[PDB]
C-alpha cells in the first residue's frame, strides 16, 4: 500500500554527503 | 461526542509518557505513516520496518518531536526537529534532516495529514 | 527492546490500544472487517513480541486477548451486545489464509531447524508458506521446506503430528518432525541461512533465562512444542 | 588483505551516531 | 646506485601528475596497502576493492595528501589531510577522518613503512 | 573511469610501470616469481580496463606486452638481467581455467553471469580446473555449476578461444544456437545470470562504464572474428 522508495524526490543536494572521490 | 477525545488523547498521552518520560503534551496525530530512509552509500531512497500511528508531541524541554508508534515491531521512532531548515515538504512526503543528519521520509497514507502537520510543525517551530 | 520488560498487563493493553486500535481513522473504526484485522494484528503483536520481553506476561487465544482488549478499553465499550455478538462471530469464523511449515527437530529434540531471510529486520522463522490453489497441507508443508531447506520430509513426514495456531490473521500449521540428522547439509533455491537453534536458547522456552535475537512466528510455538516433546520422551 | 573483521573501532568523537538511538 | 631511485621518484610524479596535475611532489611512498571504511548504518567496518601503492604527496597548495593507485580497477583514491588531530595510529592501523568526516582504515603491509608514514606525516 | 581515454601508450607504460613493478619491496622485488606475476597483473589491468576506454590501443599478447613494458622502463632491465625469468615467462605452467562463450540462434547476443559484490563484474561462465579433469569436461561442469544449463550436448572441442591473461591460461568453448527462452538457475555465489547484446559490449564495435566486466573484454576480438567466419559459412 505504501509506495516503493523509487518514487520519493531527491532530497536537498547539501543534505546529500557524496560518498568517495570520483 | 467531545468526552470521547479527551479520553483517547489522556490514553494516548499515558502511552507515550510510558515509552518516552520526558514528553508533556500531543500536539497532533496522523493515523498511519510510512517512514523512509535516505541511504548515503546507495544514493537512494530505502524503506525502513518503521510504520504505524504518528504522534507529533512536545516534551518538558518544550522541544518539537514526533514518535511513531511501529506496527511492525517494538522499535518506535522518537525524533526531534530544530530548525526550519530542516523540514521540506517536497511533492506527497515530508523530508526532514534528523540531528544526526539522518535524511528520513515521511509519508502519510491520508494527503491531508500531511498538509495539516506540516503547516503546524513550522507553527511551531517559529 | 525492553520497552516492555516491566509493564504490567494494564499497561501492555494500553500500548496495543493505542499502537493499533485508538486512532484508527472513523472509517476503519467503523468496520468490523477492519476492526478485526487491528486486533488480529495486536494480538500477533502481544504473543511474538510482547511476551518475549516478559515471559510472566500469559498466552491468549485470539478470542481470549480480544475479549480482554474489548473490556479494557472503554471507549471500545461503544460496541453493543448484539454488534460484540456478531463481531465475534466474524473474528472466530472469518476464514483465514492458510500457511503451512515444519518444525525440524534434531535425534535428541533439543534443537530446531530455523531459517533467517536478507534484510536486517527479517528474523529466524520456522520454514513455511502460504498454500497453493488445490494443494494438501501436507504437500504445502513438504514444498515450502523443500524450497527452504531444501531437505526432502516427504518420507519423515507425519500428517497427524502438527501444532495448529491462529494467528496474524494467518491459519497456521507446523508438522513436527524430529529425528533429522545433524550432519544434514540445508540448502536453498531466497533464505539468507539455514541453521540449526537450541531450543531452550530461544526465548520463553525454558522458565527463568535472560540474549538478543530477532524471531518470527517461533515463542507462540514454543509452549505447544515443549509439552510435545516432554511427552515423547515420557512415551521414550 | 585481512579481512576487516579484526579491524578495532573507529575513535568515538569522529564515529557518527546510526539513525535511530 | 643512486640514479635509480631519482629514475624511480620521477617516472611516479609524472603519472601522479598524469592523473593529478596539481600534485607537486611525493613526500613519501608505501609499498603495499589496503584501504577500509566504516559505514556509519552498519556501524562497522567494511573493505574496500582499493589496493595499491600508497603516495603521499604535497600538492600546489602546500596540502599533504595521498594517492593510492588501486591495482584493481581504475578508480584511485586521493584524500587531503588537514589536521595531525585528524589521523590516528592504531597498534598495526591508520585510521584518517577525512575532509567529509568519512573514516579511512589503511593497512600497510610493511609495519615499518606504517611508522615512518604516520610520523612524517606529524 | 576516464582517466585513460587521453592517455598515449608511453603514459599508458608509465601508469602500469608505477602501478605495479616500481615500488615493489626490496625484500620480493629480487624474486622471480613476484615480479612476473606483477607483469602479469599489468598486462590484464591493461586489456580488461584501459582497453576499454578510449584508444588505439591493441590487444597484446603476454610476451608482447611485457616486450613493450619491458623495453619502456630501464630499471626493468637492470632488475630483471642478473636473473632466466625470460625462459620463466615462456615456459611457466599456469593453472588452467575453462569456460563457455554461450550465444543465442542469431549469434547477437551472449550469456554473462555477475556475483554478489558491487565490485562484481558480469563475465562468462568458467573456473579453475580440478585434478585429472579434462578440458571439456571442465567446461561442462563450470557452466551447469553457475548457468543450471546442460552443455555437454552441444559444444565442440574443435572451437574454442585461448587466451593467457592473468597468470591463467584460459580456455572458451564457443556455443551457439542457445534459444533465448532458456531458464537458467546458479547451482552455487553467482548474483545473476543475463543475455547480453554483444555490440553492446565495450570494444565490441568499431567505435566505443554503465556495467562492469570481468575479463570479457580481451575475448571480444577473436570472438567476432569466430563469428564471422560462421556467418560467412552459413551465408
Amino acid at each position: 500500500e505504501p509506495p516503493s522508495p523509487s518514487v520519493l524526490p531527491k532530497p536537498p543536494s547539501h543534505w546529500v554527503p557524496v560518498s568517495f572521490n570520483p | 461526542m467531545e468526552d470521547e477525545n479527551i479520553l483517547r488523547n489522556a490514553v494516548n498521552l499515558q502511552v507515550l509518557k510510558f515509552h518516552y518520560p520526558e514528553i508533556e503534551s500531543i500536539i497532533d496525530i496522523a493515523s498511519h505513516v510510512a517512514v523512509y530512509q535516505f541511504d548515503v552509500g546507495s544514493q537512494k531512497w530505502l524503506k525502513t520496518s518503521i510504520e504505524g500511528t504518528f504522534f507529533l508531541v512536545k516534551d518538558q524541554r518544550a522541544r518539537v518531536g514526533y514518535v511513531i508508534l511501529n506496527r511492525n515491531s517494538p522499535e518506535n521512532l522518537y525524533l526531534f526537529i530544530n530548525h526550519p531548515s530542516n523540514v521540506h515538504l517536497v511533492d506527497r512526503y515530508l523530508i526532514h534532516r534528523t540531528e544526526n543528519q539522518h535524511v528520513v521520509g515521511l509519508w502519510m497514507f491520508d494527503p491531508n495529514d500531511m498538509s495539516r502537520i506540516f503547516n503546524i510543525v513550522k507553527e511551531s517551530l517559529l | 527492546s525492553m520497552s516492555f520488560t516491566n509493564a504490567t498487563f494494564s499497561q501492555v493493553l494500553d500500548d496495543l490500544s493505542a499502537r493499533f486500535i485508538l486512532n484508527l481513522p472513523a472509517e476503519e473504526q467503523s468496520s468490523v472487517e477492519r476492526l478485526c484485522f487491528q486486533i488480529e494484528q495486536a494480538h500477533w503483536f502481544y504473543e511474538d513480541f510482547i511476551r518475549a520481553q516478559n515471559d510472566q506476561l500469559p498466552s491468549l487465544g485470539l478470542r481470549v486477548f480480544s475479549a480482554k482488549l474489548f473490556a479494557h478499553c472503554p471507549l471500545l465499550w461503544k460496541w453493543s451486545k448484539v454488534h460484540e455478538e456478531a463481531f465475534d462471530d466474524f473474528l472466530r469464523y472469518k476464514t483465514r489464509i492458510p500457511v503451512r511449515g515444519a518444525i525440524m527437530l534434531d535425534m535428541s529434540m533439543q534443537q530446531c531447524v530455523l531459517v533467517k531471510g536478507w534484510k536486517a529486520s527479517s528474523g529466524w522463522g520456522f520454514p513455511k508458506g502460504k498454500i497453493d490453489k488445490d494443494e494438501s497441507d501436507v504437500d504445502c508443508a513438504i514444498r515450502e521446506v523443500y524450497e527452504e531447506t531444501g531437505f526432502d520430509c516427504s518420507s519423515r513426514i507425519n500428517p497427524n503430528e502438527f501444532i495448529d495456531m491462529t494467528i496474524r490473521g494467518q491459519n497456521v500449521r507446523l508438522y513436527i518432525i524430529p529425528g533429522i540428522s545433524l550432519d544434514t547439509r540445508f540448502e536453498s533455491r531466497e533464505i539468507s541461512k539455514i541453521e540449526w537453534h537450541n531450543l531452550m536458547d530461544l526465548p520463553t522456552f525454558k522458565k527463568n533465562k535472560p540474549m538478543k535475537n530477532k524471531f518470527y512466528m517461533v515463542i507462540p510455538f514454543l509452549a505447544p512444542l515443549k509439552k510435545w516433546i516432554k511427552k515423547r520422551n515420557i512415551a521414550n
